[PDB]
């Protein structure tokens, strides 16, 4: 039946998600809450602790920013691999595939970053380190204002209590957005997204039966993420313009170039 | 050619 196929699709996406993303929300929360056996993360909450934990994980502000860039580059590659596992994606016009990633990657980065965050900090280096929110927020401008927004979003988003199975479909829906600027063949993308949306709706009804409002809220989160990324790109163009001798990774420059 | 295209084409 149709519903059975939607569950098979949900499972396929989850399995692909597990193969593409090393640190899942399940693994991350197991570390944050402290219900694991492996070596706990090294905590970085100030300049001194940062110096000490360099092996466990330019001025500090710049150094931290460059760290985020490196992780972002790795993240873009993971998301690209995941995108290629979504049924129908690799058959789309190649330029449209590029467009979908260009406009979707940062929205997915914000989404997935929340999985590794709590109200007090973020897991880094595959969970081997933990950098406090207060430490990142205390960074001199315009870097401190660059870190906080991700936490503000995480706190709100994590209140939805989604699990990895939910996230796999949510992320797929976001990537297959037929309204991204410059797409050439819209219908094939919209058709794939329509099916992914049906899969997401069923996933939420079965996995969160006591939260009827979840689907509608997630649709709104997809809309919020666009405004969120817009501000992200802006705060970044400011840094690349006000912070001299700043090095922006080629992959990131390509994604940001000519972005709405 | 772009970096995103290269990543997308890598089997
Ligand atoms: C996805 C990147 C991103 C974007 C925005 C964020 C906003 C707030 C918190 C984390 C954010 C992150 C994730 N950020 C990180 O994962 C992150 C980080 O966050 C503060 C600090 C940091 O020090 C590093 C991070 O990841 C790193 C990989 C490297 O290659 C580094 C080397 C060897 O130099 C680093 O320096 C590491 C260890």
């Amino acid at each position: 039946p149709e519903s059975a196929d939607l569950r098979a699709l949900a499972k396929h996406l989850y399995d692909s998600y597990i193969k593409s993303f090393p640190l899942t929300k399940a693994k991350a929360r197991a570390i944050l809450t402290g219900k694991t056996t492996d070596k706990s993360p090294f905590v970085i909450y100030d300049m001194n602790s940062l110096m000490m934990g360099e092996d466990k994980i330019k001025e500090v502000a710049i150094r931290i920013f460059q760290g985020c860039q490196f992780r972002s580059v790795e993240a873009v590659q993971e998301i690209t691999e995941y995108a290629k596992s979504i049924p129908g994606f690799v058959n789309l016009d190649l330029n449209d595939q590029v467009t979908l990633l260009k406009y979707g990657v940062h929205e997915i980065i914000y989404t997935m970053l929340a999985s590794l965050m709590n109200k007090d900090g973020v897991l880094i280096s595959e969970g081997q380190g933990f950098m406090t929110r207060e430490f990142l927020k205390s960074l001199r401008k315009p870097f401190g204002d660059f870190m906080e927004p991700k936490f503000e979003f995480a706190v709100k988003f994590n209140a939805l209590e989604l699990d990895d199975s939910d996230l796999a479909i949510f992320i797929a829906v976001i990537i297959l957005s037929g309204d991204r600027p410059g797409l050439l063949n819209v219908k094939p993308i919209e058709d794939i997204q329509d099916n992914l949306l049906q899969a997401l709706e069923l996933q939420l009804k079965l996995n969160h039966p006591e939260s009827s409002q979840l689907f509608a809220k997630l649709l709104q989160k997809m809309t919020d993420l666009r405004q969120i990324v817009t501000e992200h790109v802006q705060l970044l163009q400011v840094i690349k313009k006000t912070e001299t001798d700043m090095s922006l990774h080629p992959l990131l420059q390509e994604i940001y170039k000519d972005l709405y | 050619p772009s970096l995103l295209k290269k990543l997308l084409l890598a089997p």
